[PDB]
RNA sequence: GCAGUCAAGCGUUCAUAGCGACAUUGCUUUUUGAUUCUUCGAUGUCGGCUCUUCCUAUCAUACCGAAGCAGAAUUCGGUAA
RNA sequence: UUCAUCUAGACAGCCGGACGGUGGCCAUGGAAGUCGGAAUCCGCUAAGGAGUGUGUAACAACUCACCGGCCGAAUGAACUA
């Protein structure tokens, strides 16, 4: 019905504030340091308290509407990322054979190189974006850490590791060697 | 489809199945199987009371049967009780009395064996033994129009079968011979009712009157004039004292001796 | 080791089938125009319609009967099978729905050359098209019907076992539901995965070994065959029943250890339904756990197979235990020399 | 849908029971109120109970009662019944019953896990009489239970017993929920009922945990 | 506790479905044969099969009450026969017939009125 | 070929007095005792070699996706000349 | 435009709860609501209809609603163009 009007109280704490300018919004906090440039939707933030912020929104009639949201879940990203982050641990549960799975360094971009791979000899170089660390197992057996600061650089390419190793032939069932994901928690136990 | 009724839990104990057309009329006989006749054209006979699966399939008809009659159908729908009005003391005499009133109808040759006969539109009526065997005693033909209505007597001797063509005719029950039409109608014939004391039979007709015919001596016994309209439905009493009739006048008009 | 099945490959029913309706579709969509002249473009639409024919001509009807033998071939056991799927009804309805469409073929290709007749009015054509659509139509109906009984069945056959009579053989079978855990798993490496198996509580565990250069391997349908055929009004007891009709050393299984009180009285005079049937068919009595028996039931059961009492020839006994790891290769060994000196000495 | 109730039953008590409901249920529950034939339990709403009675002073019947249906905002019930304070105030204090009751709560006891082939019985029952857990519930427990589980050869296993649940610790939706599986009874029920009030004295009275 | 079948009378040979897990401390055997003798009258509901036992002891503690002592009741020593078959040839029973065994049957003590077993008469025997 | 369910219109006013289209779901093989020439023994007897170009209702090869996908083998659909 | 529900807590996302007599009858090959047929009885309530899944060879376990707590502002589905 053509809205004049969206605003919506976000909670901002201290110390993780943001920097607002025309369309690019700037991720503040001790936990690396990174930006993202926003050239689709075009928003605008207004400062009046600090913490809450109130802003208007228009056009109510099509696919816009309540754009707000949909960007306030984005922002929770930028803080609960920097913060809170967002580990996601893996866990390989596969039988068949002991996988020698070996991790190298080329250009500063750790290209998992996957040896023996189920009776496959041949060599996935994933590429791996900066940003997240990855660790092996230490008292847990097969354990694999995604501890990173992000959601496109982290959650978009463990899309793409997981969707790797597709078969013509052979789906999930023929052997229980499938990559899933146990649970999406957080690097802070406590948060 | 026919259903079976228990009646007292209202269960349906059977749904009997199998009819391709509308089921336009059911009997159930002293055997304890059920006699239909349906628009598929065909009368069938089926082990109702028991297992409620289908005996027989005569196809003989060349049109729906729309009418079907026992030689037993007045002994069994009154059951024990006659022109006396006796009623037994207990629900084992009633049995036993209604039973007993069943095999002296039903019985040929000392033998209890129904007889059923059936009319077709097409102006055929089959006579049929089924007990006996599938094959029909005899195919009745004579009448000019449709047989909507056959009766066997209630000592299923004789059989009155009511025509359209404004005769209602007379056939030996037995065999299936054509004794006489009995002409008197000016039009069409749609019921027959025969009496308790299996002596007559009273039709009620499109020509707005009953008759009852004295069967035996196959003439006119008394013609009831009364309806301004046509009469649809005849019966006689149980006890035999009085002769129902309703129609088109949409009036009862109940005669008595 | 085969018979004549899991060689047919997938038979589309009639949901599967939809590619009549496609075709009939693109016959009654025609609507050319035929080059050259404007006044005739009359002359095209006979090969379209010949086309169609050829089409569904070829269609099916040959490759339904590909795949299944014959209602009398040899054995009634190879038939036995499918009584117990689709049942000498969707049986003959095997054979039998089969000349069905088959002959329905027939009907086609009749009519088919049949309009054949006329090579003007691309019109009459698609008349013609849907015409021969409807009668396609009138049939896979109920053909699909127990033809989804076929794909059904069809399927069916992959985890079903078919052994060779025309060998040596040795029945082997035992009874579930006991401790064969660590008794019956000692042999082979069967084990409940992803196929699974109604009937009895497991599924189908059948034993083999490879001794010398011989070749002994049967597997057991339990459940049916530990009860008389008046019993079970169909099912597969029945399957048991034929199960046993047809081996060459029939190994029966027996158990004294007494798990919970289940000694047997009843079924010792059900031995003698099969005994007269076993005219060259050596017998074996393996009993599980024989340490533990106390002199309760002994003085009893022993009357049975084990002495030399009631319907026994007079053969040799093994007691022991495959559980406690004693001696398992001579009792398997034990169990089958004696088809040797039998069957294969002879012939 | 039925909208009116509790009117059906105004002029017939004299002495109205307000309850105190902790852990509610059904199995445990009605067997005090199908015992007594003559008081009915309301459980569920909070503004209907005082429908008969009031909540405001434009709009009762009764003196001092107004300020009463104010304090009803919890997890709290009236009584249908009309029998003396003592005799049912004793038997408040004699029934108990232990169960899985409600998650997010520092439950007491301590709950061991066993090592390898899962079961469902318990803890304290040995795995000699325990019941080997049947190949239905698996993707159930790799995301909602989050327990790192390792399948061997058909049957579903566990690789380490990591203790998840003790003596005054919280969890979240699935605190409550791992006991169920098994069947072990966390928290001990007990019935803790708040005070109640008299229309013949007109008074009320703070009992048990509601004497402030 | 626990409950455990195997075959349709305890006989058979092995064929039996009996796993694991021994009542009554170890080799049951005199335990199986005690609920064959806590049947009462005669035998004849068999559908899911029961079994209770105390704490190291073998005791008989099921009660069908409306499962067991309703056929019986209709003055007929078998059981149902092929459906719906009320009574022998009648419809409306003596009440008073068995409003002696709903009197016992209230041990359990969850309900309140006791008019509900013997109204009970139409939409239970009847059907 | 025939016969239902759903009922949008019409019936001066009103869905079911009399009627009732376009779909979907069955049975049956009689175009209504077939109005005077009609359901037939009749294959259109106009094509081939060499050379150039193009399209899709896609048989095969490459890249995804069905099914009791074990492996192997076989079949089907969509996007591509 | 035509309408339930809409300040005695509407409508979502969660938690909690989802109870007995009784193991209700024909088929034990399996089948204690969950592949058919015979079909939609009482009592106790704020609430509980013999029922649309997952499939170990049968329960409790998981998936859920007329009616609640929490949240406190508009509205669940079916048409016309």
């Amino acid at each position: 019905m053509k809205y004049i009007q969206t605003e919506q109280q976000i909670e901002v704490p201290e110390g993780v504030t943001v920097s607002i300018k025309s369309r690019i919004v700037k991720v503040v906090g001790p936990r690396g340091t990174l930006t993202k440039n926003l050239k689709h939707i075009d928003v605008t933030f207004t400062k009046v308290n600090n913490q809450l912020i109130k802003v208007a929104v228009h056009n109510g009639g099509r696919k816009h509407v309540a754009a707000l949201r949909t960007v306030k879940s984005l922002v929770d990203n930028m803080i609960t990322g920097v913060t809170k982050g967002y580990k996601y641990k893996m866990r390989y549960v596969y039988a068949h054979f002991p996988i020698n799975v070996n991790i190298v360094e080329k250009d500063g971009a750790k290209f998992i190189e996957v040896r023996n791979f189920l009776g496959d000899k041949k060599i996935r170089n994933v590429p791996v974006r900066d940003g997240v660390t990855i660790e092996f197992s230490t008292n847990v057996k097969d354990e694999i850490v995604l501890s990173g600061n992000s959601v496109e650089d982290v959650s978009q390419n463990a899309a793409d590791l997981q969707q790797i190793c597709r078969v013509r032939n052979k789906d999930i069932r023929k052997f229980l060697d499938g990559i899933y994901v146990s649970h999406k928690g957080f690097i802070t136990e406590d948060l | 489809t026919i259903k079976i009724w228990d009646t007292v839990s209202r269960v349906c104990q059977y749904t009997m199945s199998g009819h391709t057309n509308s089921v336009s009329c059911v009997k159930w006989g002293g055997q304890g199987l059920l006699y239909s006749g349906s628009h598929d054209r065909t009368v069938r006979v089926w082990d109702i009371n028991s297992q409620g699966r289908c005996i027989n399939i005569l196809k003989s008809h060349a049109h729906w049967v729309n009418h079907l009659s026992l030689s037993t159908d007045y002994a069994l729908r009154i059951g024990a009780f006659d022109h006396t009005g006796k009623k037994p003391s207990t629900p084992e005499e009633a049995q036993k009395k209604a039973l007993e009133n069943y095999e002296k109808i039903c019985k040929k040759n000392g033998n209890s064996e129904e007889m059923m006969v059936t009319a077709s539109d097409d102006y055929t009526m089959f006579l049929w033994n089924p007990l006996k065997s599938t094959k029909p005693i005899a195919r009745m033909t004579g009448h000019q129009k449709l047989v909507n209505h056959v009766a066997f007597s209630p000592d299923g001797r004789y059989i009155v079968s009511a025509s359209f063509d404004n005769s209602i005719k007379l056939w030996d029950g037995r065999d299936g011979k054509f004794i006489s039409t009995f002409r008197g109608h000016v039009a069409s014939v749609y019921q027959v009712a025969w009496s308790s004391d299996c002596r007559l039979l009273v039709s009620c007709s499109k020509d707005t009157t009953l008759k009852v015919w004295d069967v035996r001596t196959r003439k006119l016994s008394v013609d009831l004039p009364g309806h301004k309209d046509e009469v649809y439905t005849v019966d006689w009493s149980v006890d035999g004292k009085r002769v129902c009739s309703g129609g088109k006048d949409k009036m009862v008009r109940l005669w008595t001796h | 080791m085969q018979l004549s099945w899991k060689d047919i490959p997938t038979v589309a029913p009639a949901n599967d089938l939809l590619d009549i309706v496609l075709n009939r579709t693109q016959r009654k969509t025609p609507t050319v125009i035929r080059p050259g002249f404007k006044i005739t473009r009359i002359r095209a639409f006979y090969m379209r319609k010949v086309k169609y024919t050829g089409e569904g001509f070829v269609e099916k009807f040959e490759d339904i009967l590909k795949g299944f033998p014959n209602i009398n071939d040899v054995h009634p056991f190879h038939r036995d099978l499918m009584d117990t799927l689709y049942e000498k009804n969707h049986y003959k309805i095997s054979l039998a729905a089969i000349s069905r469409a088959k002959s329905l073929v027939e009907q086609v290709a009749r009519d088919y050359v049949r309009l054949l007749k006329f090579g003007q009015s691309l019109f009459q054509c698609k008349q013609l098209k849907r015409a021969a659509l409807g009668r396609m139509a009138t049939i896979v109906k109920k053909l699909r019907d127990p033809l989804a009984y076929l794909e059904q069945v069809r399927q069916h056959i992959g985890r079903l076992p078919s052994i060779d009579p025309n060998t040596r053989t040795l029945l082997i079978c035992g009874y579930p539901n006991v401790g064969k855990s660590s008794f019956l798993r000692c042999i082979t490496k069967s084990d409940v995965d992803v196929q699974p198996y109604a009937f009895t509580t497991k599924s189908l565990y059948v034993g083999h070994f490879d001794y010398k250069y011989l070749r002994f391997q049967a597997i057991d349908t339990p459940g049916i065959l530990d009860r008389p055929t008046e019993e079970m009004n169909n099912i597969e007891m029945q399957s048991i029943y034929a199960i046993a009709h047809l081996r060459s050393c029939v190994l029966y299984f027996m158990d004294l250890s007494e798990q919970c009180g289940f000694t047997i009285e009843a079924q010792v005079k059900l031995f003698h339904s099969i005994k007269p049937l076993f005219a060259n068919k050596s017998v074996m009595v393996v009993i599980n756990k024989t340490d533990i028996i106390r002199p309760e039931d002994l003085d009893e059961e022993r009357a049975q197979l084990l002495e030399s009492v009631k319907e026994v020839p007079g053969v040799e006994i093994m007691t022991s235990s495959c559980q406690l790891e004693e001696n398992v290769m001579e009792v398997r060994n034990k169990a089958c020399e004696k088809l040797l000196a039998s069957r294969i000495e002879n012939k | 849908r039925i909208f009116d109730e509790v009117r059906e039953a105004l002029d017939t008590y004299r002495y109205v029971w307000v309850l105190h409901l902790d852990d509610v249920r059904t199995p445990v529950l009605q067997e005090i109120r199908t015992s007594w034939a003559g008081s009915k339990l309301i459980m569920g709403k909070r503004k209907v109970l005082q429908k008969a009675l009031g909540e405001k002073r434009e709009e009762e019947y009764k003196e001092n009662l107004y300020q009463l249906s104010k304090l009803c905002s919890g997890v709290t019930g009236l009584l249908f019944t009309d029998e003396d304070v003592n005799t049912v105030k004793e038997y408040f204090k004699s029934y108990v019953r232990s169960d899985y009751s409600r998650p997010n709560t520092k439950a007491p006891l301590t709950f061991t896990i066993p090592e390898g082939i899962v079961y469902s019985r318990g803890g304290q029952i040995p795995a000699e009489e325990d019941v080997p857990m049947i190949h239905s519930l698996e993707p159930t427990m790799r995301n909602k239970f989050e327990i790192p589980t390792k399948i061997k050869a058909g049957k579903i296993t566990i690789d380490s017993p990591y203790l998840v649940c003790t003596e005054g610790e919280k969890l979240d939706v699935r605190q409550a929920l791992i006991l169920k599986q098994f069947g072990i009874a966390a928290s001990e029920f007990k019935v803790k009922v708040s005070a109640y009030y008299d229309n013949d004295s007109s008074t009320v009275e703070s009992t048990n945990i509601n004497m402030e | 506790y626990l409950y455990l079948r195997a075959v349709g009378g305890e006989v058979g040979a092995s064929a039996a479905l009996a796993p694991k897990i021994g009542p009554l401390g170890l080799s049951p055997k005199k335990v199986g044969e005690d609920i064959a003798k806590a049947t009462k009258e005669f035998k004849g509901i068999k559908v899911t099969v029961q079994l209770k036992i105390q704490n190291r002891q073998a005791a008989a503690s099921v009660v069908p009450s409306a499962s067991s002592l309703v056929i019986t009741a209709l003055k007929e020593p078998p059981r149902d026969r092929k459906k719906d078959k009320n009574v022998k040839h009648s419809g409306n029973i003596q009440l008073d017939e068995i409003i002696e065994i709903a009197r016992q049957m209230r041990d359990k003590s969850f309900g309140r009125t006791l008019a509900s077993v013997t109204k009970e008469i139409l939409g239970t025997a009847q059907s």
